[PDB]
RNA sequence: AAGCUUGAGUCUCGUAGAGGGGGGUAGAAUUCCAGGUGUAGCGGUGAAAUGCGUAGAGAUCUGGAGGAAUACCGGUGGCGAAGGCGGCCCCCUGGACGAAGACUGACGCUCAGGUGCGAAAGCGUGGGGAGCAAACAGGAUUAGAUACCCUGGUAGUCCACGCCGUAAACGAUGUCGACUUGGAGGUUGUGCCCUUGAGGCGUGGCUUCCGGAGCUAACGCGUUAAGUCGACCGCCUGGGGAGUACGGCCGCAAGGUUAAAACUCAAAUGAAUUGACGGGGGCCCGCACAAGCGGUGGAGCAUGUGGUUUAAUUCGAUGCAAC
């Protein structure tokens, strides 16, 4: 998320925008996922669990 | 809401840059069918087109490189 | 495979009885038709009718007397896996007479009682109550 | 002996697909090699140390070299007999599914033996080797730590042609064929009606959840049944001994497969229920902690116990809730 600062715009606002962009990307989450190797089976199980949760 | 269905097209081409850029984010990452409201085959086609563009370096893999 | 037609028909009938169906449609045969006729004679069903030239379809109208199914239990004893043949005196009496058995009798397919009356045995198709 | 189409097939247009096999190639990222800038630490954890780094590491920019896997799309998405299969593109090719129709006329089903496919790991020669990572080493941790944790690190993971032939190969539901109130959907098509607009009519195939009848030991399954029938097989007959021995057959080997007996036990389980318990989750509460105020424990003294002792040290009280 390459972010540039506009004229007539505060630093805090820019920071907030950057944060939003990051959130949109889901980079941190991806990193977390990749931090340790996941077995395919485990991933599948997780997905299934998520699907189950979705149903309410 | 699916635009492709509304249009009534056979194939989504990698030629049209303006349509493809609407379906990816700024960083160079594809937007899901669940958010956009697209049909699945159409979504797949779109993805393929995006990939082709990336290969040809029409739309980037990553925005920082 | 479509191995036993008679058994299939019986199953369909049972299903109809369970789910309270007014009319049950099924692929038809001459022996099947005869069986249906026999059943009608016995008093289990309203009316049967076969319709179809290339693909014959037997339609069976079922009775539900006093809010309950008339054909309570309907099961084959003779089977494609194991055929049961019975002698004249060896013929069963299903539920002490109050209930019947479909028998392939050599002088026309009929009831076990009827066969006994005649003096003839054969293959005991189904047990009907 | 003679025939039929609905079963089962083949032909016309299509339909999508991580269906395979073979060949190319793309990106990021890691590693390493080389160089440039740069300086005091880097890396790691719960905290540390081993490690790496005053030789200039990490950091970081450029140039590469490679090996592997394909982020995002990606979804109880799809396809396959299953095992499985996801970057992209081509070649070869299997199958499925459908729509109108045309034709063959039972060509059907299952399958003992038999044959083929069969994740992983392993095995075999030859490659290839970036990461990861058994083993292995060091550090920790620890009462000990052959572990969990860190730093490293060989085989292996990757291909080539073979062997192996096992997995909780699991929908723990054989395979096929038939029938029985439903819904929410999703997925994949397709044909009409003025598509009068994404849409409408219905109406066929495919998969997911809830659930009626029913069923079951219940849990639950539930038009994809574990329901109502039929076929056909396969397998079970208390647990352990033991899916082991011995023998055969297969295997390069590992082992696999078939498959006991003696002896032994009165249970072995399965579901569910009340409990209790959890170093599970949620709630709340107590001077429970925190925040505080003084103690005891150290000393002497009083007292009570125990222990030893005495001729006898009456007896009882023993976590709190005996002292
Ligand atoms: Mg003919
Ligand atoms: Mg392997
Ligand atoms: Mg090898
Ligand atoms: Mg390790
Ligand atoms: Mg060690
Ligand atoms: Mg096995
Ligand atoms: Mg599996
Ligand atoms: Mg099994
Ligand atoms: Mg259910
Ligand atoms: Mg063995
Ligand atoms: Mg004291």
């Amino acid at each position: 998320p390459v972010i540039k600062v506009r004229e007539n715009e505060p630093f805090d606002v820019a920071l907030r925008r950057f944060k939003r962009s990051c959130e949109k990307a889901g980079v941190l989450a991806e990193v977390r996922r990749r931090e340790f190797y996941e077995k395919p089976t485990t991933e599948r199980k997780r997905a299934k669990a998520s699907a189950v949760k979705r149903h309410a | 809401f699916c635009r492709f269905t509304e249009e009534g097209v056979q194939e989504i081409d990698y030629k049209d840059i303006a349509t493809l850029k609407n379906y990816i984010t700024e960083s160079g990452k594809i937007v899901p069918s669940r958010i956009t409201g697209t049909r699945a085959k159409y979504q797949r086609q779109l993805a393929r087109a995006i990939k082709r563009a990336r290969y040809l370096s029409l739309l980037p893999y990553t925005d920082r490189h | 495979s479509m191995q036993d037609p008679i058994a299939d028909m019986l199953t369909r009938i049972r299903n109809g009885q369970a789910a309270n169906k007014a009319a049950v449609t099924m692929p038809s045969s001459k022996l099947k038709v005869a069986i249906a006729n026999v059943l009608k004679e016995e008093g289990f069903i309203e009316d049967f009718k076969v319709e179809g030239d290339t693909k014959p379809e037997l339609e069976l109208t079922l009775k539900y007397f006093q809010g309950k199914a008339v054909v309570e239990s309907i099961q084959r004893v003779s089977r494609p896996g194991l055929r049961i043949y019975k002698r004249k005196d060896e013929l069963p009496k299903v539920m002490a007479g109050l209930g019947i058995a479909v028998v392939s009798t050599s002088k026309g397919v009929m009831t076990d009682r009827a066969a006994r009356q005649a003096g003839l045995g054969g293959e005991i198709i189904c047990y009907v109550a």
